[PDB]
RNA sequence: AGAGACCGAUAGCGCACAAGUAGAGUGAUCGAAAGAUGAAAAGCACUUUGAAAAGAGGGUUAAAUAGCACGUGAAAUUGUUGAAAGGGAAGCGCUUGUGACCAGACUUGCGCCCGGCGGAUCAUCCGGUGUUCUCACCGGUGCACUCCGCCGGGCUCAGGCCA
RNA sequence: CCGGGACCGAGGACCGCGCUCUGCAAGGAUGCUGGCGUAAUGGUCACCAGCGACCCGUCUUGAAACACGGACCAAGGAGUCAAGGUUUUGCGCGAGUGUUUGGGUGUAAAACCCGCACGCGUAAUGAAAGUGAACGUAGGUGAGAGCUUCGGCGCAUCAUCGA
RNA sequence: AGACUAAUCGAACCAUCUAGUAGCUGGUUACCGCCGAAGUUUCCCUCAGGAUAGCAGUGUCGACCUUCAGUUUUAUGAGGU
RNA sequence: GUCCCACCCAUACCCCGCCCUCAGGGUAGAAACGAUGCCCUGAGGAGUAGGCGGCCGUGGAGGUCAGUGACGAAGCCUAGGG
């Protein structure tokens, strides 16, 4: 046909409605895009398999593109929402990132940010106290 | 204000670029990378029934 | 635009005879060649007489119509009967047209 | 947390390239001009005058743009945008733009300490 | 300089100052050697002379680009079809004057050398016979290869 | 300091086009994998000819391949990396299997009226990927008014 | 009468103001400068020192760091205070030193082995649902040598600056 | 062959060349240890010290010198617009191309639609009257990228002889 | 006396044409990167003269194909000195 | 005056690092990429007139960031920092 993955990056690859562009990087505020960096391979939106991960009230909720529902966006999306263990979240997302062929280039993006969403939703650590240094400031 | 102010366009070129914006409006990626919401849209392109 | 001119990067580094009364209309007289007579006719008959499906006919093509005075001989013309009228032919062009096996019709 | 492992970073040179005359004149900025007269001592590079910049001073591509901690800035102006460093929080510190107000900048600096990101100016309006 | 010592030395591809090549010697290149003496200092090397600087400063010519002479199959893909196909082979050659003298010296890269520790003669720009360092020195070449090697 | 009598020259030719054609980028890297990863000598000559501006690409007409189609040449693919043009001179179209960067209306249809086929670079290079049994054929370049006030 | 990819008080008409005014010229003519307190005058009662202008208290205001010199309040230039230098110029470049003043970095993390807690989103099986059609989620089942957090130790590794 | 000293440690799983082959000094630094964990290292500012260092712009000629401008600060301040060519770049259509003089229409100076004429191009040459482009697979020869059934066919273009 | 005609006279003052013209004088506004010059060569009537060769930069294109070269050697000239 | 020995230092020469330019390569039955990217190898770096490329800045317009803002925008000062 006349559309495709290809076409839409050259069409988007300079602007889009996510890109953050600055000094010292480029970013994205796409949803499908693991990594949140501006190239071919994360660009979700762009790609016809894509992956993306958000965070969850306890734990991750990981969407999907159908690739039979393109023009379907309402129905778009396979979600599934992993509130269970760690390791139990990191398998289900390696196993639907890598078994089949679907973005099986993206699995490592995938646990990554599972493990940094993970990671984030823990309790913080209270910071030590400052310690006033010099003169002027210490006295 | 002799200057001049209007840009004289091919009709043909004309027509062409309304094409390609018809074409790029049932694309459903370009129209969420010119930042619509369309999340919840049922279809694209969204035909919507003449008797309503 | 004045952003992309070259001002803006040199920013801190600066016979015969006379004829009067002339009227055009007189010397008004379009020329044609042989070789695009046959876009004169109509796409689709013009296939079927290329073609050999109009064996019994001949086409009569009035260059007046279409905006030319004289048919001029370049190229050469299919064995095909046409009947040409025109103001002005060439002497080549009529010899060519008379063996394809046409006639050059001489109106004004 | 701790920035990603990377090669010393080295500034060729720290002082800056200030504008010929600009010491004695006020109507003059220190900001870097090229001397374009051409009996200028500066520009044509006659010893004990002051250097002029050129591409051999260019820092090393591994550590272009880090702060002395190993960290490169990116500027944030809400919560929405400190969650783009998720992924990036050993290579990108986020640093608070000035127009954001003190009740926004508390916003991002709770989601920057629960996201480990680094934040440059979190003792701001406190 | 004037035009024909620059053009001698262009084909002698001595095109910065302390660069060294070797030579072999016909009437051709002895008469061109002996128009550019006001500009370079040659000599007779001995088998330690080559060594030495084929194994120190040893670089080849391999597709246009200096390549250091580190590994056997280098020479062995860029001269073997001449059956030179290791660093000992390319000594030989050059210090023999093999049949293959040119493709071999035309693959060595100019070589490079240092300044020579302990300096030249008091007056450098005058002819060797004179107490200088120009022209042709002979076997003395030898002492001016270690220093500057 | 060294002596260089001789200067360096930087490339004198493309080495990407300067249009802002998507689809034109498409087949630049179709072309330019076509080129790396085989040996024929054709998908170097296509891309060098795709990098190329309008006035390096003249027209070919239907009249030029059906000369060029005689002696031999009839069933070859037809290879024009420009446009293919209508010639209403010529009468008869033979059959012919052509491949272009676009054709003029009328040239595709006279093509598909004679019963041959029209094809595009990217189903030239899935058809021939090696360009095997093509007749790579040019327009006159010095067929231009600016060339004749040269 | 409606508009602008126009200008924003040294711009835009000479004129955003008692502007073709004030002023100049015998005259014909020439022809400016000049907008902004505050939401609201609430434009400072009263006491005290001064001949007064004003000052000081004390008041109004959200603010007088807005006082009819009035929004913001740059530079040149000036005063006071603090520091420093100076035997017929200073200023500038490279590199130390002294004094003064500062930005980071660091504060511990990860993984094992034990002990004590608190829970069963342990494995398998069953049904439903979705999917990438073999992978998951949901409800039952687990009965604590299985999983998940916490708290004490012990161990390994990686950790800042100068040597 | 054996000492003594200085400066430097680029790269970052493995791959290679090798050797003295349980391994290695062989395609680029590791191991061990101590103090400190802060203004200690580092940075900025002021000043002293050693060394270095003419006042900028302009004009002139070959060049200097002469000469000219510059008390200081803020704001303003100088290759622009139109028509017509020409070469190059991008784009649409292509022997055609150009809707916008005009008409239709409109959510009304926008956008959309329409077509007769006309302009340029499709034929030249001559002062003009006028005449007007195939002997041939639109010719022969030498090159020529590419393709080839490996005999050849031969784009663009160039040179040459013909029509 | 070229004197005076409102401080204005070898041609008053005022407004306009008018932003008159100058080849002469002055000035002409961020940075980095890649290249990078030149002075009778040849012709024209000169000074109050012109073109022009040569030297450069960006684009391209052609098989960037042929190879060429401010050099030596060889043969042969000039210089037999 | 001649001869001899050592020594001093240029942005010159040698070795190493880094920047940029130029050149030559590698990279899809994609576990795949700001391919306008990344990896590998080599050489080079003065510059007036002049030519070209890339970037920075200012006033305004369309789109976009569900952008910042009286819990303080723009502006201004600053021996305070990146």
């Amino acid at each position: 046909s006349n559309v495709s993955a290809d076409l839409i990056w050259e069409v988007s690859r300079n602007y889009n409605s996510f890109l953050v562009k600055q000094r010292t990087g480029t970013f994205s505020r796409d949803a499908l895009n693991l990594t949140n960096q501006h190239s071919r391979k994360h660009a979700g939106f762009v790609n016809d398999k894509a992956l993306g991960i958000v965070p969850a009230e306890k734990g991750v909720k990981v969407i999907a593109k159908k690739v039979k529902a393109a023009n379907k966006p309402a129905s778009s999306l396979y979600t599934v929402t992993y509130k269970s263990t760690a390791r139990k979240a990191y398998k289900a997302i390696a196993s639907q990132a890598a078994k089949h062929g679907y973005r099986a280039d993206l699995r490592q993006a995938a646990v990554a940010r599972a493990s940094a969403i993970l990671r984030s939703q823990r309790p913080v650590k209270p910071e030590p106290p400052k310690k006033l240094r010099g003169a002027a400031a210490r006295r | 204000i002799w200057r001049k102010w209007h840009v004289k366009i091919n009709q043909g070129q004309k027509r062409f670029a309304t094409a390609s914006a018809l074409a790029a409006s049932a694309v459903a990626p370009l129209l969420m990378a010119r930042g619509h919401q369309v999340s919840t849209v049922p279809e694209v392109p969204l035909v919507v029934d003449s008797a309503a | 635009p004045t952003r992309f001119s070259k001002t803006r990067k040199h920013r801190g580094h600066v016979v015969g005879m006379r004829h009067f009364h002339l009227l055009r209309n007189h010397y008004w007289r379009p020329s044609i060649n042989i070789d695009k007579l046959w876009s004169l006719v109509p796409s689709d008959v013009r296939e079927q007489y290329l073609s050999g499906q109009k064996k019994d006919t001949a086409p009569v093509i009035d260059l007046l119509s279409h905006g030319y005075a004289k048919l001029l001989g370049k190229g050469r013309l299919p064995e095909i009967p046409v009947v040409v009228r025109a103001r002005y032919v060439s002497a080549e062009a009529e010899r060519k047209v008379k063996e394809a096996g046409g006639v050059v019709e001489l109106v004004a | 947390v701790a920035a990603k492992k990377h090669v010393p970073i080295v500034k060729k040179r720290t002082k800056r390239f200030m504008r010929h005359q600009s010491d004695r004149f006020k109507c003059l900025d220190s900001a870097w001009r090229k001397p374009k007269g051409i009996d200028n001592r500066v520009r044509r590079r006659f010893k004990g005058n002051l250097a002029m910049p050129s591409i051999g001073y260019g820092s090393n591509k591994k550590t272009k743009h880090m702060m002395p901690s190993g960290h490169k800035a990116f500027l944030v102006h809400n919560v929405k945008d400190v969650e783009l460093l998720l992924m990036h929080n050993r290579t990108y510190a986020a640093e608070i733009a000035h127009n954001v107000s003190s009740r926004k900048r508390i916003d991002i600096i709770t989601r920057a300490k629960q996201l480990g990101v680094k934040v440059t100016n979190a003792k701001a309006k406190v | 300089i004037p035009p024909k010592p620059r053009k001698i030395l262009q084909l002698l591809r001595l095109r910065q100052i302390n660069n060294g090549v070797f030579v072999k010697v016909t009437k051709a290149t002895a008469e061109m050697i002996k128009i550019v003496e006001p500009w370079v200092a040659y000599g007779y090397p001995n088998l330690k002379s080559v060594r030495e600087l084929i194994y120190k400063r040893g670089y080849g010519k391999v597709n246009g680009q200096r390549i250091p002479l580190t590994d056997n199959a280098i020479i062995e893909e860029n001269l073997g079809k001449y059956g030179i196909i290791c660093i000992e082979d390319l000594i030989h050659e050059i210090f023999t004057v093999g049949p293959n003298f040119k493709q071999a010296a035309n693959f060595l890269w100019p070589f490079k050398l240092s300044n020579p520790n302990g300096g030249f003669r008091p007056r450098k720009f005058k002819h060797f016979i004179e107490g200088g360092d120009l022209g042709n020195r002979e076997e003395h070449i030898n002492a001016l290869i270690r220093a500057m090697n | 300091g060294i002596d260089l009598r001789w200067k360096h020259v930087r490339s004198s030719h493309r080495k990407a086009p300067k249009s802002d054609n998507v689809y034109l980028k498409l087949l630049v890297k179709l072309y330019r994998f076509l080129a790396r990863r085989t040996e024929a000598p054709f998908n170097k000559v296509v891309l060098r000819r795709l990098f190329m501006s309008r006035i390096n690409r003249p027209p070919v007409s239907l009249s030029r391949i059906a000369r060029n189609l005689k002696n031999g040449n009839e069933k070859k693919t037809v290879v024009v990396v420009a446009t293919v043009t209508d010639d209403n001179r010529l009468l008869q179209v033979p059959k012919m299997e052509v491949a272009a960067l676009r054709f003029t209306a009328k040239a595709r249809a006279r093509i598909e009226a004679a019963g041959g086929r029209t094809l595009t670079l990217d189903q030239l290079a899935l058809e021939k990927p090696t360009g095997a049994n093509t007749l790579l054929l040019r327009g006159p370049k010095n067929a231009r008014e600016a060339v004749k006030h040269f």
